[PDB]
RNA sequence: CUCGA
């Protein structure tokens, strides 16, 4: 649902009132019910009711920067003169209520508002595409709701307390509405720990098993829990039948459980458990007691004393510099130093000294909202502040804004302040101009056959297995190898596969290879897909969005460049990079490569480098030569050492990267083949956006790549 | 007081500093 | 807007312009702060658009020399002693010397007290030095401030972008019906109205011996008799209401140079941007999630933010090709009934209330035979109405508008009234309407904490104190330790004990924490008025102990406690609060971003004559545009009936969108859309 | 196995795709028949072969996509790829 | 711990201020019992308040009357602090005509038989020597606040000014509880209400009216299906 | 050619067009856009638009 | 003041013991108004009678477990709390519960005195091991709402008595909530939505019934002061 | 030109 205002809705539905108000009789004709609309005669608010019945209509903000920007929503005529927006949707549209304005589209045909109500619904989306992690969920007060109620207090009223003496157990109800009688009359508190006979809540697949385990646990049937009152009301929100959840409902929590409430249980089920816990989390933020005042704002305890001491370092460095025996440019760096330890021993100064009852802390470790940097900055000290230079100030700002900065203090802040806003002008328009290339080289990406039937894929490392024997899942699983779809069974060391060829890696399924033994799968990808123009479905694997396989006729080309697009916003390599990495140009790191494999050749000096490879079958010797200014990257010799520094003697493999930097994607292909500079590109995009705490589904970036490698030139013709 | 000058209400200021040139 | 953004303009430095450069060869390195910008450019007050760092404000004290360059005042220190002597130095002048921070420990006879002090030194270099070797030191704390900038109390707890907001939206308050001037203030207010130029300053000393809505006498003392004129109910630039009210009474002494009269945003001579409102600081059943604000509907019923705006409309009668365009209450085919509130002439009378469509100069212009439709010569001949060779152009009130009709202004050819060549008549009508505060109107403070109004609940629903009385506005608490700008937090318990009142223990001695406080704030009474000078004012140690001896109420019960917080009853339920919430008053402004203006919607209308897509803005009645990046988001979703019908018969399908509107009042489906015009056009500009 | 959908949530998206193949085929399948209702409805009073009328009972003043919708909900229309 | 019937007893401060001790009440049940009256009390009390007012010299808000200090809308805004009963439950019209010099106050108004004016002393304008104020007001009665009628909706003409009708008469409403939360067989909540009224009707007048309000609404649960 | 002139360097595309003498088969997602067709995707493509819809056999009396 | 008309009530019956009331339409916003009222006088002001103290027959200083039967001592206590009763007579009464031999407990397997009246036969109280006997010693009394268990701590005697939590109240939980209804062109008026689930003492009906006259007289203490006016 | 997200 959405509010529009009155009077919006009859000018937008104005040929439609006039249509109604002439077959109620209410005009005459055609003519008058206009005048009558635009005289906003009484009888129009009543006719207008029925109109816009059932009649979506589409919500706009921009920048539109994915598919997510557009939504369809029921509207609901509200007085007043603002459209009313639910606080969930306000993730993907970016939101904030500071003075936003946003667009209304009236769909008129029948398959326009066919597809609000089907395909652009906010219901109907509530993952994101990009990254397939849900997006209307808790995210500002009703994280901190949930969080409130589901905390246990070991000191709390009600609490229940061991028999002993002539008293027996106290604290153990016999129903929960028994514990809400008693939170009533002000016995019993919501967060302290109890015992409670539950018998409309599935308890935990551990402890159901044990109980019933034969048989499903059935609604009616007694269990006995250790929780709180509010953990209890908590679950009676998610559906029945869901596993009792005793924990602390984090923001992670919350988001792990919406993420298995979209893979197990349907769509509509979704939609309304995630409008219980917006209702749930405003009504127990409000009575949450979360407040800022000045006396919530501790100051760290030894701030003078740890201040005195690198205040004495600064000032025995500063001698250092007086007779000279440090450089002006390494007396920066020396005092850099002393101050960025600083900060952190006041940082750390503040984690210990404030309490966990603090408001300000439940807001930051509640997931809500804000940094513990951000909190250091407002209670402890500024920091080592830039100047319109880029280095950091060999001065640090020592003040909190707590305790009100000095006038040069806050005149040196002003300038990284100023220059944060200018470049941010600067770096969407970049941004934006990449997505928009991105955009026309993909546009015709679409899903135009089921299978394509290519038993080609790729090799992904599912997980890498320690020295004693214990297998450490791979950071790169979430963007690389969930929601694939296999291309070879995954076969252990027995001769059962444990998951058949073409079936979706679920999130238990991955957990099926990962308990197998098994470390690595060959996986459908859209590099391989072997189609004449667009992509198959197999192939693409599982719609982020929809959780299910891809539909025949989706654009996921736009899909993929408004994924990638999209986090743009935030960079630091950096954006240029991926616009380096996009564009096919030769890097500004231009490192070297190992055209052939064979026996490393270390001629190194100091005037210059020149490093040679006896190739291990027959050819001869390539010389290369190399400025001394690069540093070799640390290659996992044969010797299985990670941390081999390319010294001679080295047995390198063909396409190894020598020194550190970038290689030249246009000599990785004339040297590996097609198909390994598209995984070098793949990972290469990936790496920048995961240093920067944003995930995209390689799927994104290989159906770029693919439109990068779909062209030859001609040799002989 | 602050700006005691052209006989403005009486605003009482927390003020450690003197103003030595007025605006 | 207001008087404080009048004098922030005339006090602007622009970079761009002819001599200087374009928007298209501006670096990074020409808009941010520059060393040499101290106490001559304000490093907060730009804007933060595109035209961020190309324009600064003059700082307060600064001033021009004959040649050009900046002079800011410096105290000169003679032999580590500070002096009384004040001599403005330029840029290139206070790099060959050092001067010292406004905020250093002096002597009463003027040494440092610290050998060590914080000196500024050329190419921006802050360290401390010998106080023998101070050359000079600044005037004031304030003095790299601007004046808007230096209006922000506990300028110095908040963050440089968050401050940047509090200034530059200063200048978009909006002049409200009753001005208050905060409890809270810097001092700057004074000279920021007087010197803005929209009161009424006594020229000369004498007494008041006339005094009348209207205008102001002054009988001064040789025996000469100077009047002001009242400004009454003006149209500002902006559409705001510049109103000028009287202070002095009949036979008041007032010397020369004092405020006789304030304008708008004044209240006794200060700068008066918005009012004191009751703030609570908790979330309250999402209604004020992320930057949402609640208010009581009290601030509706006792016009706390109602604002006066008025709206200029004019229309004026020309030479045709086949006669004249007349203005007359004579209008074809229009009942007895629309035209009652014209006068004689065709002009709405003064007092007439008009909603949007309403008439207000009835003008006919002669329409020629053959310019006439087919039908409309059948529905011409089927009606025997003839000699209506004139059709209806008169000036109808735009959609969104509705107000009292307060001035009439006639010019006319006939009346030696010298109009452009080709026009007879020009009338200019002026409506007035009266805005209450509404749902969506965008409320602001003093440290760029911005949000629209999300939810007006009745004075009942509201959180209310010990004693029955309800908080104004509830802020949430989400958007505060993220800002940085804790100066909010800090003018909030400031203003409570401006509200309440304070008295220190004067027994056993002046406490620890008021030895630094003047004597005259050792008591407050209730409603009393303070300064926070800009890097100087209230201290927190100061500040947490008035906390703890504010005044009790009438009752003698304390509300709020030595933490600042106060125990709040659930107006919807009646249960407390379970926790204890911060509970003050903040000065909050409201800002020229109304819902009234904003709000726009369209079935049809005009139509770009080339292009034929409809068109822009909301003054020309025009639609949305479905950009490049919305088709994007259309195509990502598949939804291509959706896609299609918007760029089509929605758009600048010619015949598309005729036989759309007609298939909807008739009740049939949708047609299938055309060919847009637009590609036809492409193709004759290739050809 | 949920609670009772309100407004436009009902028929539930969930069981309305197992009827058809995918999202995008049933905007084809509830616009064709919405336009099937309101021919209809428009030519119930004049003419023979109009469109069959609303399969299941219409609710008052329902919208013909919504009606459809419900047909299409309790297998009563058939398709052609 | 069996039932003993409340007991509703009344205690004056002022001349219009009283709290009101009821006990005694089953515990956590003083708190609701406040509320629901204070909610009835701040909002849905009858009373009387000016509808319109008439200036001969003016013909809308936004002007000024000769020889007088403050312009139309600061003396509109000044008439928004009256407070008037009226018993006529219909429109009535009162009448103030005063030459300057001197103040005009709320006593200066000659009300018609029926209505009374409550506080005599009101500044509402200056007039000098030149100064002449004929100010209509319409009184009629309702409870709440409503806003301005316009004139579009009103039959009412140019010369008509319409304002703002407050016509709650209560001011101020406040309570507290105090549990007897020793641990025995006997627990009790009793509740002070606090009422305060604009010198319009006594506090336990609007009391009264609260009390059939609610006897009234809260009748609704007990007519059975 | 009609995609591309619409992307970047519109002079470079539209004289290497004219000289080439290309044909643009109308067939793409900006080329439809700009002529008005329906888009080659989603609900677009010729699986899903080309489809009849007919009543089961299945009547009420009336 | 002015008419306010048409408020009326329904009621949807979710199952024998747990209704729905809507309250529609109301004044802004007099919903809120009552509707904490309605929900605390259903949930602490009706008559009711439940177990006050009980005493087990070999349970003197353990309170941990009971020879004979599966359940421990909390256990007995917990779904002899939920014993749903009705008593005549408002002083105490006392009643004994005695079963031998291997078999199951019930509440039918009570013997009730004069004028008590035990309305879940068929609950289980207790699984009786081979050779078992259980002797158990229970007391009722009337009262409202819920009070604790420490407060009757001198109703049991010295000598193997324990007291146990009251659930005096015959309605179990009630939740409430309000929402808008349009009636002619403001939407601005409220609609009151009331979740009762009760015993099988009465039905969600009377139990309603009850409340509203416990209410009418309360705000009828007030209603005496002087009988003015107001809009029906 | 200036401003709003
Ligand atoms: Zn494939």
């Amino acid at each position: 649902q959405c509010g529009l205002p009155k009077l919006m809705a009859l000018e937008l539905f104005k040929p439609f009132v006039m249509k109604r108000l002439v077959d109620l009789n209410h005009a005459q004709n055609i003519k008058s019910a206009k005048r009558m609309v635009e005289r906003q005669r009484p009888q129009v608010w009543d006719v207008l009711e029925e109109v816009i019945a059932e009649h979506p209509v589409l919500l706009n903000r921009a920048p539109t920067l994915h598919r997510l920007g557009i939504q369809a929503f029921e509207p609901m005529l509200v007085e007043g003169k603002a459209i009313q927006l639910h606080p969930l949707v306000c993730e993907a549209f970016n939101a904030d209520f500071d003075g936003d304005q946003m667009a209304v589209h009236l769909p008129l045909s029948a398959e326009a508002q066919a597809e609000a109500r089907i395909l652009m619904l906010s219901s109907n989306n509530i993952l994101s595409p990009a990254s397939g992690r849900p997006l209307a969920m808790p995210r500002l007060d009703m994280v901190t709701g949930l969080y409130y109620l589901t905390t246990e207090v070991p000191g709390d009223t009600g609490e229940y307390q061991p028999a002993s003496g002539d008293h027996p157990e106290t604290g153990v109800y016999s129903s929960p509405a028994e514990a809400i009688m008693a939170a009533d009359r002000g016995v019993l508190s919501v967060r302290a720990k109890i015992k409670v006979r539950l018998t409309q809540l599935r308890p935990p697949v551990e402890i159901e098993a044990e109980l019933f385990g034969h048989s499903g646990w059935q609604p009616g049937d007694a269990w006995m829990a250790e929780t709180t009152l509010g953990r209890v009301m908590f679950n009676e929100l998610l559906p029945l039948g869901y596993p009792f959840v005793n924990k602390q409902m984090h923001k992670k929590v919350q988001a792990a459980i919406i993420n298995d409430l979209a893979e197990r249980y349907p769509m509509i089920v979704v939609a309304q458990t995630v409008d219980k816990l917006k209702d749930a989390g405003f009504y127990w933020a409000t009575r949450s007691g979360v407040t800022v005042s000045m006396a919530d704002v501790l100051v760290p305890p030894r701030k003078k004393e740890i201040l005195d001491h690198y205040e004495e370092r600064a000032d025995k460095v500063e001698k250092q510099f007086q007779r000279g025996a440090l450089n002006h440019d390494e007396r920066n760096e020396a005092l850099v130093e002393i101050w960025k330890e600083a900060t952190d021993e006041v940082g750390q100064a503040l984690r210990e000294h404030y309490p966990d009852d603090n408001p300000i802390i439940t807001i930051v470790d509640s997931g809500a909202t804000g940094n513990f940097t951000q909190t250091r900055t407002l209670a402890g000290m500024k920091g080592l502040v830039t100047n319109p230079k880029g280095e950091f100030i060999p001065r640090p700002v020592k003040s909190s804004f707590r305790e009100g900065l000095t006038v040069l203090e806050y005149f040196i802040n002003t300038h990284g302040a100023r220059k944060g806003l200018a470049d941010t002008a600067l770096r969407t328009a970049d941004s934006g101009y990449l997505t928009r290339r991105l955009v026309d080289v993909s546009q015709d990406v679409i899903v135009r056959e089921h299978d394509c039937q290519t038993e080609r894929g790729i090799v992904v490392e599912l997980a890498e297995r320690a020295p004693d024997g214990t297998l450490i899942r791979d950071p790169y699983i979430e963007t690389s190898a969930y929601a694939r779809t296999l291309g070879t069974d995954a076969v252990d060391e027995a001769g059962n596969v444990i998951v058949e060829r073409g079936q979706d890696l679920g999130d238990p399924e991955i957990d099926a290879l990962l308990a197998a033994g098994i470390t690595q799968v060959k996986v459908r990808s859209v590099l391989t897909c072997a189609t004449s123009t667009g992509v198959c479905a197999t192939c693409y694997g599982r719609s982020m969005a929809t959780g299910k396989l891809v539909d025949i006729g989706e654009a996921v080309g736009i899909v993929a460049a408004q994924s990638i697009g999209e986090p743009g916003t935030q960079l630091t390599g950096g954006l240029p990079r991926v616009q380096e990495l996009f564009e096919a140009r030769v890097p500004r790191g231009k490192a070297p490569i190992a055209d052939v494999t064979g026996r490393v050749r270390l001629e190194d000096g100091e005037r210059f480098y020149k490093i040679t490879i006896v190739p291990d079958d027959g050819g001869e010797e390539v010389v290369y030569d190399k400025i001394s200014k690069r540093q070799r990257l640390r290659v996992f010799k044969h010797e299985d050492g990670s941390e081999r520094v390319l010294s001679d003697g080295d047995h390198v493999e063909v396409g190894q990267q020598l020194m550190e930097g970038s290689a030249d994607p246009h000599e990785v292909l004339r040297v590996q083949g097609p198909r390994e500079v598209q995984i070098h590109l793949v990972r290469e995009v990936q790496e920048v956006y995961r240093a920067q705490g944003v995930s995209i589904h390689d799927k994104h970036i290989e159906v770029i790549v693919r439109q990068m490698l779909r062209r030859v030139t001609i040799i002989d013709s | 007081s602050n700006n005691s000058v052209p006989g403005a209400p009486n605003r009482v200021s927390f003020a450690k500093l003197r103003e030595p040139l007025e605006v | 807007n207001n008087p404080l953004s009048g004098l922030t303009h005339k006090r602007r430095l622009s970079a761009l312009g002819p001599g200087g450069l374009s928007r298209e060869r501006a670096g990074l390195e020409v808009r941010d702060v520059h060393p040499s910008h101290y106490g001559r450019m304000c490093p907060i007050e730009t804007p933060e658009g595109p035209n961020i760092g190309l324009i600064g404000s003059l700082s307060v004290y600064a001033r021009v020399n004959p040649f050009g360059f900046i002079e800011t005042p410096y105290r000169k220190v003679v032999d580590g002693v500070v002096s009384d002597e004040i001599v403005y130095l330029t840029a290139d002048e206070e790099d060959r010397h050092v001067v010292a921070q406004a905020n250093s420990p002096i002597d009463a006879d003027g040494r440092f007290v610290e050998p060590r002090v914080l000196v500024r030194r050329k190419a921006g270099e802050v360290e401390y030095v010998p106080s023998s070797e101070v050359d000079y030191m600044d005037v004031s704390p304030r003095q790299m401030v601007s004046v808007a900038t230096a209006m922000i109390p506990f300028l110095e707890h908040d963050d440089a972008n968050r401050a940047l907001m509090g200034a530059n939206m200063q200048r978009q308050a909006v002049p409200l019906v009753r001005s208050e001037a905060p409890l809270v203030g810097t001092g700057m207010e004074l000279r920021a109205a007087i010197d803005a130029g929209d009161v009424v300053v006594a020229e000369e000393s004498g007494v008041i011996e006339e005094v009348s809505a209207d205008y102001i006498t002054v009988m001064h003392d040789n025996g000469t008799r100077r009047t002001y004129r009242m400004r009454k109910f003006a149209r500002s630039n902006h559409g705001t209401c510049a109103n000028q009210c009287p202070i002095v009474d009949a036979g008041d002494r007032v010397e020369a140079g004092q405020v006789i009269a304030d304008g708008p945003c004044t209240d006794d001579g200060e700068m008066a941007l918005g009012k004191n409102l009751l703030v609570a600081i908790m979330p309250w059943e999402g209604h004020n999630y992320e930057d949402a604000i609640i208010l009581s509907n009290r601030l509706v019923e006792e016009d706390v933010l109602t604002s006066i705006h008025i709206e200029e409309h004019e229309i004026d009668a020309r030479d045709t090709k086949l006669g004249a365009e007349e203005i007359t209450r004579d209008i074809p085919n229009i009942s007895d009934e629309v035209l009652a509130d014209l006068d004689e002439r065709g002009i709405v009378r003064i007092g007439a209330e008009v909603r949007d469509g309403d008439i207000l100069v009835g003008k006919v212009t002669p329409k020629g035979e053959t310019e006439l439709t087919p039908e409309e010569r059948l529905l011409r001949a089927i009606f025997g109405e003839k000699a209506r060779e004139v059709r209806d152009t008169s000036l109808k009130v735009p959609h969104g508008e509705s107000g009292k009709v307060i001035g009439i202004r006639v010019f006319s050819r006939e009346d030696e009234d010298e109009l452009p060549a080709g026009v007879n008549e020009l009338v200019r009508v002026y409506v007035a309407q009266k805005r209450k505060i509404s749902d969506g109107d965008k409320l602001a403070g003093r440290h760029g904490n911005k949000g629209v109004i999300g939810k007006i609940l009745p004075v009942e629903d509201m959180p209310f104190l010990a004693d029955g009385t309800p908080v104004d506005i509830i802020l949430n608490t989400h958007g505060v330790p993220r800002r940085m700008n804790i100066g909010q937090i800090l003018e909030t318990h400031l203003g409570w004990c401006a509200h309440s009142g304070w008295k220190v223990d004067a027994a056993k001695g002046v406490p620890d924490w008021a030895a630094r406080l003047p004597d005259e704030l050792l008591e407050a009474q209730p409603n009393a008025i303070v300064s926070t000078p800009v890097f100087d004012g209230a201290q927190e140690a100061e500040l947490q102990g008035l906390l703890s001896c504010t005044l009790p109420n009438r009752d003698g019960d304390v509300l709020v406690d030595a933490d600042g917080k106060a125990m709040l009853f659930d107006g919807r339920s009646g249960e407390p609060f379970p926790y204890p919430v911060t509970v003050g008053y903040m000065y909050i402004m409201k800002l020229h971003h109304l819902v009234d203006d904003k709000i726009h919607a369209r079935s049809t209308g005009p139509y770009s004559m080339i292009t034929q897509q409809p068109l822009g803005g909301k003054a020309q009645f025009g639609g949305q545009r479905f950009g490049e990046m919305e088709c994007w988001a259309m195509q990502a979703y598949g939804a291509a009936y959706t896609l299609q019908e918007l760029l089509t018969i929605k758009s600048d399908d010619t015949v598309g969108r005729v036989k759309v509107y007609e298939a909807i009042v008739k009740g049939e489906n949708i047609p299938e859309p055309g060919i847009p015009e637009s590609f036809k056009v492409l193709l004759k500009e290739l050809q | 196995g949920y609670d009772t959908p309100l407004g436009i949530t009902n028929p539930p998206i969930d069981e309305l795709l197992d009827r058809v193949s995918s999202k995008y085929a049933l905007v084809i399948y509830a616009a064709k028949r919405a336009r099937q209702i309101n021919d209809y409805y428009n030519q119930l009073g004049e003419g023979i072969l109009e469109y069959v009328g609303p399969l299941v009972e219409p609710g008052l003043q329902e919208k013909p996509l919504s009606i459809a919708l419900r047909e299409i909900h309790a297998d009563l229309l058939e398709h052609t790829e | 711990l069996i039932s003993q019937r409340p007991t509703l007893s009344e205690d004056v401060l002022t001349d219009n201020r009283s709290q009101f001790v009821i006990e005694p009440l089953e515990p956590g049940f003083g708190y609701t019992l406040g509320n629901s009256l204070r909610r009835t009390l701040l909002s849905s009390i009858p009373g009387a308040a000016v509808t319109s007012i008439r200036i001969d010299g003016v013909l809308h808000e936004f002007t000024t009357v000769p020889g007088v200090k403050e312009d139309v809308t600061e003396i509109i805004l000044n008439l928004k602090s009256l407070v008037v009963s009226s018993e006529e439950d219909e429109p009535v019209t009162m009448y103030l005509r005063k030459q300057g010099p001197g103040e005009v106050t709320a006593g200066d108004i000659v009300p018609p038989a029926g209505v009374t004016v409550h506080n005599p002393g009101m500044h509402i304008a200056t007039l000098n020597d030149k100064g002449k104020l004929e100010v209509e007001l319409v009184v009629e009665r309702g409870r709440g606040y409503v806003p301005a009628v316009q004139n579009r909706a009103s039959g009412a003409e140019i010369g008509r000014i319409p304002v703002d009708s407050i016509y709650s008469p209560v001011l101020k409403v406040t309570y507290k509880v105090d549990a007897t939360r020793v641990e025995q067989r006997t627990d009790f909540d009793k509740l002070i209400l606090d009422v305060e009224t604009k010198n319009s009707i006594s506090p336990r007048d609007a009391l009264a009216s609260a009390g059939k309000t609610l006897v009234e609404l809260f009748g609704l649960a007990r007519e059975l299906n | 050619w009609l995609s591309a002139a619409s992307f970047q360097e519109t002079t470079r595309v539209l004289t290497d067009a004219a000289i080439n003498c290309r044909s643009d088969k109308l067939n793409g997602l900006k080329e439809n856009v700009i002529i008005g067709k329906l888009i080659p995707a989603g609900t677009g493509i010729n699986r899903y638009r080309n489809i009849a819809v007919q009543p089961t056999e299945e009547a009420r009396a009336a």
